[PDB]
């Protein structure tokens, strides 16, 4: 009937622990968590069947809630290999089978020595064009129109085909970090 | 155990297409998805013995037969109005709902042929700056203004594919994303140690692979015909 998943998107450093959670306005007589990569088939996890159930897969634990409504996946030490979209899938006796929205979990891979710093690269064939490269931030770093664009590992790249487009607008108002490295 | 085919399927408004699923997991149970980015998975059609199709929530304008217990195939018809989407079949044991999934395809749907373009791709050279502050180099390869969204890339060097030290865009972002009628870019990052860019006997090369048009697909505009094709450009070794 309606299958809630929360939050919609997480952004965490490698080594942190996370829960995400199933919540149904119906009972199910079973609950599935599948993990998807882009543009690839979802993979099943586990399936839960009695309310109440722990189940321990390595790195991952699932609990279904005594009543059979709710459900929550947790990650042990994240990796960058989880990252993915994470599907809560379940049906109830009506026996309609019904798929959450998923979470989209981003696992930011470590750096020990962190070097934040914004780039300016020029094109091989110099068109004289260029891109902005923001690289070597830390998990703590989240990164005005549809001309600038965007591209988010710790890496970030921006570009434009205006020509007073400079990296220090492209990267700025956002969140570069205190001490980033921002040559000329 | 689940094959879909092909990968990417592009087709003009008002043709229909025939998706592929093909099993050997011994399954009864067999299901059409349909997966757009603000939805998850809506079932289209579910067939949990051969012979038997129930219709899901957005069956309207697809059809499927399940005449074989190994194979379901997905029609969609010019009655769906909005088919662009990533279709997933899966199948499952008849008294249950743990699916196994095949690997998905991307199908497109344009108003017109005229629509498609391939990329342009550049690649943009490692910063001096950054050689002497880190010791290393990224380079960036840009895939820009094409459609549809169909595309694989890859870095090459002298020759060989490379995966490590490898960055990609998981999908093509939309160059207009707040808007329905868009081109696609996919931007990449290579990073090497400094030693290794700074050799000018090393080359570089980021290359796109694009589906588009296919032989049978009619063509009378001056430009080049926009079939799938390759796309590169290279970057050389500079011993500054």
């Amino acid at each position: 009937q309606l299958l809630e998943q929360s939050p919609q998107f997480l952004s965490i450093q490698e080594g942190e622990n996370l829960t995400v959670y199933c919540n149904s306005s119906s009972v199910f007589s079973s609950l599935q968590w599948y993990r998807q990569e882009p543009g690839e088939g979802p993979v099943l996890l586990v399936t839960v069947v009695t309310g109440g159930e722990v189940k321990k897969l390595k790195r991952l634990t699932f609990q279904f809630g005594d009543a059979r409504k709710d459900s929550s996946l947790h990650i042990t030490a994240a990796q960058p290999g989880d990252t993915g979209l994470y599907l809560c899938a379940g049906a109830g006796s009506q026996g309609n089978l019904i798929f959450g929205k998923g979470t989209k979990l981003s696992v930011k891979p470590n750096i020990q020595n962190p070097d934040p710093a914004v780039y300016q690269l020029r094109d091989s064939k110099s068109s004289d064009k260029s891109v902005c490269l923001f690289t070597d931030f830390d998990s703590q770093t989240n990164v005005k129109d549809s001309d600038v664009y965007i591209t988010d590992s710790n890496s970030a790249v921006a570009w434009s085909n205006k020509s007073d487009f400079a990296c220090a607008n492209a990267f700025n108002n956002s969140i570069i970090p205190e001490d980033t490295f921002f040559p000329s | 155990g689940i094959t879909q085919s092909p990968k990417y399927l592009f087709r003009k408004e008002g043709q229909n297409v025939t998706l592929s699923c093909e099993q050997n997991l011994n399954h009864d149970a067999m299901y059409w998805y349909r997966q757009d980015p603000g939805q998850g998975l809506r079932l289209i059609y579910y067939s949990q013995i051969v012979n038997d199709f129930q219709k899901g929530d957005i069956a309207e304008g697809y059809s499927v037969s399940r005449e074989k217990k190994e194979s379901f195939p997905l029609t969609v018809t010019s009655a769906q109005k909005n088919p662009t989407a990533f279709y997933l079949c899966a199948s499952s044991s008849r008294s249950s709902y743990e699916q196994y999934f095949g690997p998905g395809t991307r199908l497109t749907v344009t108003e017109d042929l005229k629509n498609v373009f391939p990329p342009e791709v550049a690649v943009f050279e490692p910063s001096e700056a950054e050689i002497s502050h880190t010791q290393k180099a990224t380079l960036v390869c840009l895939a820009t203004g094409f459609y549809p969204d169909h595309v694989e890339l890859s870095w090459w060097v002298n020759g060989k594919e490379v995966h490590s030290g490898v960055s990609t865009d998981p999908q093509p972002l939309k160059e207009q994303p707040a808007l329905n009628d868009s081109r696609y870019s996919l931007s990449s990052r290579l990073r090497v140690s400094a030693t290794f860019w700074q050799n000018p006997r090393n080359h570089f090369r980021c290359q796109v692979q694009f589906y588009g048009l296919s032989e049978n697909d009619e063509w009378t505009q001056d430009r080049a015909k926009p079939v799938t094709q390759i796309v590169s450009a290279e970057a050389w070794g500079r011993a500054d």
